[PDB]
């Protein structure tokens, strides 16, 4: 029997390997539910300092 | 540094055992990882347990 | 004043503990697993927080 093991490690650094998912455009100043490289959340985005 | 599509791995019947332990395979198409390790070998069937 | 503040402080801190689950953030558990085990983990989390 041929055996292969995949042992990815997940979400602690700049991610590199993922996603047949198309990125949409960026909006601002609205309560929106967002996703950044698997970091999922909800809130309003703003320009930072 | 690539774009992996795990669905084709799931949607093929060639594999007798396809078992994940910290994720659900239906979700693997929406996550981002740092890097992955593929460990390959061949053994006797009675030991896969 | 001191005492009150201090107490409140630690409350917030207890939001960053595992209590035995895989992660301390509900969003990861929900977006990573399927429900029949997400239940088993969310159970531990809510027990600790209560």
């Amino acid at each position: 029997y041929r055996v292969v093991v995949l042992s990815f490690e997940l979400l602690h650094a700049p991610a590199t390997v993922c996603g047949p998912k198309k990125s949409t455009n960026l909006v601002k100043n609205k309560c929106v539910n967002f996703n950044f490289n698997g970091l999922t959340g909800t809130g309003v985005l703003t320009e930072s300092n | 540094n690539c774009v992996a599509d795990y669905s084709v791995l799931y949607n093929s019947a060639s594999f007798s055992t396809f078992k994940c332990y910290g994720v659900s395979p239906t979700k693997l198409n929406d996550l981002c990882f740092t890097n992955v390790y593929a460990d390959s070998f061949v053994i006797r069937g009675d030991e896969v347990r | 004043v001191n005492q009150n503040a201090q107490a409140l402080n630690t409350l917030v801190k207890q939001l960053s503990s595992n209590f035995g689950a895989i992660s301390s953030v509900l969003n990861d558990i929900l977006s990573r697993l399927d429900p029949p085990e997400a239940e088993v983990q969310i159970d531990r989390l809510i027990t600790g927080r209560l």
